[PDB]
């Protein structure tokens, strides 16, 4: 058994904040299939996001506190595809 | 309730047995014998400590008991109301500024209309001195930000509840010029509340700066221009200016 890549970061973040001794307000709530979970915040939960599911934090739906359903693969592709970064397909 | 300009002889006291009526009473005879006082203020913060500051020649008058006050703000930017809530276990110890900011039930209250005049070091107790000659590379530029608006769009109902923020600018200190300066970049410091910014003239003392949200009401037909709906405000003011819509890219929501 070897570790995700949320729980590579989640304990690299923390000890960060154990060897500096400066903490970070942020934290992954990765599920037990080792891959994010879209919905990511802090422990006091005030502005928690969608985020794509290879790590990258999606612009735009930065809510405060509770996405009610988050953006998958083809609506953020979709939808940036309007904005206009190439490909008008 | 507030100022932000000219205070003069606070008188701090308290009621022990009295009332805050003999103040308002104690501070309202004060000046009936001079002309170094045009109005005053009458404080109270958590009972006890009250305050009969008098007025001689103000700038401005800011910050109504009737506008919006909920940007989920106090204690740090709370310059609006003027006093700074604070919790080292303070609770008990009255303090007083310049401007009425107070550092600690709240009644702030303010009266008006000496109908002053006055001569210069004649009868002269305040000045308004380093008047802030503003560099047109900068005042000059803050002009083109806003847009006046063609005063025959707007109509006036007197009815319809519409939120402001209002403000006396009294005529000795600020122009015809500055009137509108000192508005139109009160305006940008409200970065998002103030869409609409006027200057009426209801009777010949001052200006007044009113600061409002976009007031555009517009019926329910799909047409595409808009002139089938225009604006709504309380009264028809002399000037309007629009702080015209600065919308920047990497929008900051998913629709
Ligand atoms: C903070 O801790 C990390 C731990 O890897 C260390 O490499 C770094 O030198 C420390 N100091 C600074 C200024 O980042
Ligand atoms: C002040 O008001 C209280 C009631 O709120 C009253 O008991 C007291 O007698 C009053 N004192 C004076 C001096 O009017
Ligand atoms: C007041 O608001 C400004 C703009 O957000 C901010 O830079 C400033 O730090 C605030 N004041 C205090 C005392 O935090
Ligand atoms: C305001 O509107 C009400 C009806 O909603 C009406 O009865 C009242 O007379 C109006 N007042 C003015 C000043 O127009």
């Amino acid at each position: 058994a070897c570790l995700s890549f949320c729980q590579l970061q989640k304990q690299q973040i923390l000890l960060s904040g154990y060897i500096n001794s400066t903490d970070t307000s942020y934290l992954p709530q990765c599920q037990d299939s080792g891959d994010y979970a879209p919905v990511q915040c802090d422990v006091q939960q005030v502005q928690c996001w969608c985020v794509d599911a290879e790590g990258m934090e999606v612009y735009g739906t930065r809510q405060l506190g509770r996405p009610k359903r988050c953006p998958r693969s083809c609506e953020i592709r979709n939808r940036r595809l309007l904005h206009g970064v190439g490909d008008k397909s | 309730q507030n100022m932000l300009s000219g205070l003069y002889n606070p008188i701090v006291f308290s009621a022990s047995g009295a009332n805050l009526t003999d103040a308002h009473l104690f501070c309202l005879l004060a000046c009936d014998r001079d002309l170094c006082c045009d109005g005053f203020v009458l404080t109270q913060v958590q009972g006890g400590a009250i305050i009969c500051g008098l007025l001689s020649s103000p700038s401005v008058l800011l910050c109504n008991v009737k506008d919006w006050m909920d940007p989920s703000e106090a204690w740090a930017n709370a310059t609006c109301p003027g006093v700074t809530y604070d919790q080292e276990s303070h609770q008990v110890i009255l303090r007083l500024g310049d401007q009425e900011f107070i550092k600690s039930f709240q009644q702030v209250y303010l009266w008006k209309d000496s109908d002053m005049g006055s001569r210069p070091e004649s009868m002269g107790c305040r000045k308004d001195t380093v008047p802030r000659p503003a560099s047109p590379t900068e005042a000059g530029l803050t002009t083109e930000l806003f847009s006046p608006v063609d005063l025959n769009q707007v109509i006036v109902n007197g009815n319809q509840s519409l939120s402001s923020q209002k403000h006396w600018l009294f005529k000795h200190l600020f122009s015809a010029q500055q009137a509108n300066l000192w508005c139109l970049s009160r305006c940008v410091q409200e970065h998002s509340f103030c869409q609409l910014a006027e200057i009426t003239e209801s009777a010949s003392l001052y200006f007044t700066c009113t600061l409002y949200p976009e007031a555009q009401v517009c019926d329910d037909i799909m047409e595409s221009n808009a002139q089938g709906c225009r604006l709504i405000l309380p009264q028809m003011p002399k000037a309007l200016f629009r702080k015209k819509v600065i919308l920047e890219d990497k929008v900051k929501n998913f629709y």
